[PDB]
């Protein structure tokens, strides 16, 4: 019951804002929601403080309404809420003078509220609410400033590419229910412990929940869907890219730890579009000529290694790099966001550079998160980097050619990192800026973010160094290892981790102020900056054409209406054929009569 | 008791189309909401409250009624919809009446305990709508309205013969469901009746190949759609095939069980698909309905207790959201003058609050949990799965489908640039919104609560089809 305060007081104040809000001064909304979702932290905290909590609710026969609370959902939890509250306090910032201040906050509190009942569930549908509720959130916020065309669209394919996976969802969430008939993640947990039964309908289950997880945390082929979401307020950004959302993708194999360690081949998978899903984000990250989406790629390409870690059964590592890139990404966005507070929302690239000395203290800034995603040797994206990179080699699965990949993977990370931040801050000067630049509530927390940033860092560290997180998340859910680990050899892979990402970022600096940019390069700017041509093919064979098969459809559909309306002339007909069977001959009509009567005598015997 | 809570629309609607004047209607509509949620609270099981009364004694008719489980919310969620077609109206053609007439109808449909008065209520509902249709606007009227009527009628006498069959072949003394139940038909007697039963049925569900009426109705009423609210309202197929079809000739819905199951599926997808291509809110909603349908009629066809409380449920609740739909695309008609949907775009700045009114509407449609759609589209989903996957999968793509339709809808109406702004919110309007928001939050916070009178229904009929 406290348990559920968590999930109630951003939603009592989403719906104060949403429904008054417009009601209060500027400010306000965003003082109250940051005020809800101050207390959230707060006081879930102190119930994760205090061991664990429980919550089980009347809800469809079967399928009771079932929170549970242990280190697994706290870790996510905090989290959520803490840098959630830093965005809100952010976003109390960044929005002034817009109108549906109200609309805004609301839609805030409304996002934490349902995140919040996300990954607190002890039962699937739960967890389902969860899932739909975020999507539903994230449309609500992307589309804020509805009077461009642009950002509508955006969200409406967000909400419909994404519902493919709550499909995919549903629909394992369907087949285990025919299978076990219990749908609460603990109980069904403590029913997959032993001999199990007809592996490949779990499988497919596991597959579908994946199939969903992709949607949610942006991984091929629903990849496409994330870039747009730049549309919305960016502290709207920083809440799904980096503190929300797609790292449900990732808590969703967390808790379902104990499906996946033991599923070899779909974990198998995982950790091959996880690597994908990376690489692609990668390559494409720095063709990029928007300031946006350059970032946005940097989301997709971590939460690729994410899903490579808990690919090859190294969940506690997934969770590591999610940490670690809960903070830092959240500190290039917010950065990046505070940059075009002062430029006017120019949010170019070509049209920018050489920022560096007329800009206070957000060069810092930039520069700490960029170079965590670029993983700089102490720095929280490194240690959450090569703990992927080790796990790769040392979990089942195998990471031999995964191992390589990945670190390719890191060499490029580093280097659209430094694109971005030399094409943002270096090389000239165009446009134009005046006198404030920052406010007080929006680089306050965003320091604080970049604070978060180092020092993730070594909450997990190379085990002599003390790995604190590991022991807290293992335990009480993520169940089952199986895991080698070595070492002299090990520390020259970390070594190897932080001479090849630093020379890396190097190679980017120097290439990307580079100016010639020659021959073949150019050619892979257009194509990166184009994202590799990947919707012009879904708009192929499927976008366009599902569109038309709609219209198909429907002109059958009319065709058949026409149809039925021929019946109807056919009994018209045939009955006029039976009107012309009378003449007006009276000759015609006793003719007609004998012949009749003979039927009837004949019928008789 | 029952049949006062039966009665009382048909009475007020009587009052409106004679009487005067408008405005008592709506409190009619009202007091049938109040009481019908009145006897939705203080159920005490099946029985609630029985009727029994002579009607041709030596035909073995006689009235016969009471609560279910069932019949139960279906007074309280018909008795609001129309209330809200009541309220929010504006057809106000002194038709409301022939509105508050078509929901008390409805009402005595849901109650009925014997199969010939059933029968009875199940045909003599179509006049209001053939009416509130003809009299009350529409250029194509008259040829959408031989449409439907000719739909449901060819349809609806053949059935007869199977009431009859049900009576006459099992030597059921009258009509009561209790006795029909109580004499079950065998192999290829069965089999007839529950094939005579299973078109009325299906073309009034409607599955796929059997809905062409269902887009020239709804577009012809008069648009505020109040004609149309209560036109969805008499959607009622499913309900007839669970309370009746199926469990007076099962063994027949054995043989028959594949193929409904398909044509669930294939309305589903279609109708989300098909709806996509709709150009106007009459058609959309119209296709929209068809999917829900087919959902619904998966739920109920795969056995599986689960599916068919699912299925009873997302009918129990659309009825309402749709219904209001209706209502609302009217509201917006009578202050702009075109139910179009790509014309005049501004509205979200022009209109403060229709924009989360109308969103919630189409939220608790593409079936998102917390709103009414999700429960019955899930259970459903379990099932359907259960019996043939396949046919869940096929009708499943259908939320892809239905968010497409629907979010391309609400945003090229609310959300882009400025018109000439529009009218802000009707005092009908708003109790409209209000009841609907909560209609619509309650039905999807606690579908346990709703619908616990359909588990026992569910399993019981489920197992009907068992040993």
């Amino acid at each position: 019951m406290a348990l559920l305060g968590t999930i109630l007081l951003p939603l009592l104040g989403f719906a104060l804002l949403g429904l008054f809000g417009k009601r209060m001064r500027e400010p306000l909304p965003g003082v109250l929601a940051s005020g809800l979702v101050l207390a959230s932290f707060l006081l879930g905290a102190g119930l994760l403080l205090s061991g664990g909590a429980r919550f089980q609710a009347e809800w469809l026969p079967g399928i009771p309404f079932s929170l549970l609370l242990d280190n697994l959902s706290g870790f996510m939890l905090l989290i959520v809420t803490g840098v959630g509250f830093l965005i809100h306090v952010y976003a109390i910032g960044y929005m002034g003078g817009d109108p549906g201040y109200s609309r805004f906050f609301a839609y805030f509190n409304l996002f934490i509220a349902m995140m919040l009942t996300l990954v607190l569930a002890d039962s699937y549908p739960v967890m389902f609410i969860g899932w739909e509720g975020v999507g539903l959130a994230s449309f609500l916020l992307i589309g804020f400033w509805y009077k461009n065309p642009q950002y509508a669209d955006s969200a409406r394919k967000a909400f419909i590419v994404n519902r493919i996976g709550d499909l995919g969802f549903m629909l394992g969430m369907a087949i285990l229910w025919a299978l076990y008939g219990t749908l609460s993640i603990s109980e069904l947990k403590e029913a997959m412990e032993g001999p199990l039964k007809n592996p490949d309908l779990l499988a497919l289950a596991g597959l579908l929940l994946f199939l969903g997880a992709v949607g949610k945390s942006a991984q091929i082929p629903l990849m496409v869907w994330l870039p747009d979401a730049m549309a919305g307020p960016t502290p709207v950004s920083a809440l799904i890219h980096a503190a929300t959302m797609v790292t449900a993708g990732v808590y969703l194999i967390a808790r379902s730890s104990f499906l996946y360690s033991v599923l070899p081949d779909v974990s198998y998978a995982i950790a091959v579009v996880g690597l994908l899903t990376a690489a692609y984000g990668a390559l494409s990250a720095f063709g990029q000529t928007d300031i946006k989406k350059i970032v946005a790629y940097s989301t997709i390409s971590q939460l690729g290694y994410m899903f490579l870690a808990a690919g090859v059964g190294a969940y506690w590592v997934a969770l590591f790099h999610v940490f670690t890139h809960a903070f830092f990404k959240a500190l290039l966005f917010l950065a990046s966001g505070s940059v075009i507070h002062a430029l006017g929302g120019e949010q170019d690239v070509r049209k920018m550079g050489g920022l560096w000395k007329h800009l206070p203290q957000t060069r810092w800034h930039a520069l700490i998160g960029a170079l965590a995603l670029g993983g700089l040797p102490l720095l929280s994206g490194f240690w959450s980097k090569d703990a992927i990179l080790a796990a790769t080699l040392t979990y089942p699965f195998g990471g031999v050619g995964f191992y390589v990949g990945a670190l390719l993977v890191a060499v490029l990370t580093a280097m659209y990192a430094m694109r971005w931040f030399v094409l943002v801050f270096l090389g000239e000067e165009r446009g134009h800026h005046h006198p404030h630049e920052a406010p007080p509530v929006m680089l306050w927390p965003n320091h604080l973010l970049a604070l978060g940033s180092v020092l993730a860092g070594y909450l997990a560290l190379p085990h002599p160094l003390p790995n604190v997180l590991e022991p807290f998340l293992k335990p009480a859910l993520a169940e089952v290892e199986a895991h080698h680990l070595s070492l002299g050899a090990e520390w020259g892979l970390i070594a190897l981790s932080a001479a090849v990402a630093l020379l890396g970022l190097w190679a980017g600096f120097v290439f990307f102020q580079r100016k010639v940019f020659p021959a073949w390069y150019l050619a892979f700017e257009a194509a990166s900056r184009e994202a590799f041509y990947v919707d012009r093919a879904y708009n192929a064979l499927i976008v366009n054409p599902l569109k038309a098969l709609a219209e198909a459809l429907f002109y059958g559909d009319r065709g058949l209406l026409s149809g039925y309306f021929g019946l109807g002339g056919a009994a018209r007909s045939l009955g006029q054929g039976l009107a012309r069977l009378q003449t007006g001959y009276l000759r015609v009509y006793a003719l007609l009569f004998v012949l009749g009567a003979l039927l009837l005598l004949g019928v008789m015997r | 008791m029952v049949v006062l809570a039966v009665l009382l629309p048909v009475v007020f609607g009587a009052l409106l189309l004679l009487g005067l004047p408008r405005a008592l209607g709506v409190l009619g509509a009202g007091l049938s909401f109040l009481l019908n949620l009145y006897l939705f609270l203080t159920h005490p099981g099946g029985v609630a409250h029985a009727f029994q009364a002579p009607l041709l004694p030596g035909a073995g008719v006689y009235w016969a009624f009471g609560l279910d489980g069932l019949s139960a919310l279906f007074f309280l969620t018909i008795a609001l919809t129309v209330f809200l077609g009541a309220l929010v109206a504006r057809v106000e053609g002194r038709f409301l009446g022939l509105a508050l007439l078509m929901e008390g109808l409805l009402l005595g449909l849901f109650a009925a305990r014997d199969l010939l008065v059933f029968y009875v209520f199940f045909e003599a509902a179509l006049i209001p709508a053939l009416l509130m249709l003809y009299l009350y606007g529409g250029e194509g009227r008259t040829r959408a309205l031989y449409t439907f009527v000719l739909f449901t009628l060819v349809g609806s006498l053949p059935m007869l013969a199977a009431v009859l069959g049900a009576r006459l072949l099992s030597g059921s003394p009258t009509f009561l469901l209790e006795d029909l139940l109580a004499h079950p038909l065998q192999e290829e007697a069965a089999f007839w009746v529950f094939l005579g039963f299973a078109l009325a049925f299906a073309i009034k569900t409607p599955l796929f190949p059997l809905h062409a009426w269902l887009p020239p109705f709804h577009q012809e009423n008069h648009p505020s759609g109040l004609a149309d609210a209560l036109g969805t309202l008499y959607k009622v197929g499913v309900f007839a095939f669970f309370r009746f079809a199926i469990p007076l000739a099962p063994e027949g819905f054995a043989q028959a069980q594949g193929l409904l199951l398909f044509l669930a599926a294939l309305s589903a997808l279609y109708g989300a698909w098909v709806a996509f291509a709709a150009k106007d809110f009459k058609t959309l909603l119209a296709y929209a309905g068809l999917s829900h349908m087919g959902v619904a009629a998966l739920g109920v066809f795969s056995g599986t207790p689960e599916g068919a409380m699912g299925g009873l449920y997302l009918l129990a609740a659309s009825g309402v959201y749709t219904g209001g739909l209706f209502l609302l695309a009217g509201r917006l008609y009578e202050r702009t003058g075109t139910l179009e949907i790509g014309r005049y775009r501004g509205l979200a700045q022009s209109a403060p609050g229709l924009a989360a009114l109308a969103l919630i509407l189409f939220l608790a449609m593409v079936g998102l949990p917390g709103l009414s759609g999700f429960p019955g589209e899930f259970l459903t989903l379990l099932g359907a799965y259960k019996a043939s996957p396949w046919l869940a999968a096929l009708a499943f793509l259908s939320v892809i489908a239905s968010a497409a339709y629907a979010l391309t809808a609400f945003q090229k109406t609310f959300w882009e640039e400025g018109g000439s702004g529009v009218k802000d919110l009707a005092g009908a309007e708003w109790g409209f919104a209000l009841l609907s928001v909560l209609a619509l939050l309650l039905m999807g916070v606690f579908p346990g609560y709703f619908a616990r009178g359909l588990h026992p229904l569910a399993e019981a009929f489920a197992k009907l089809l068992g040993g």
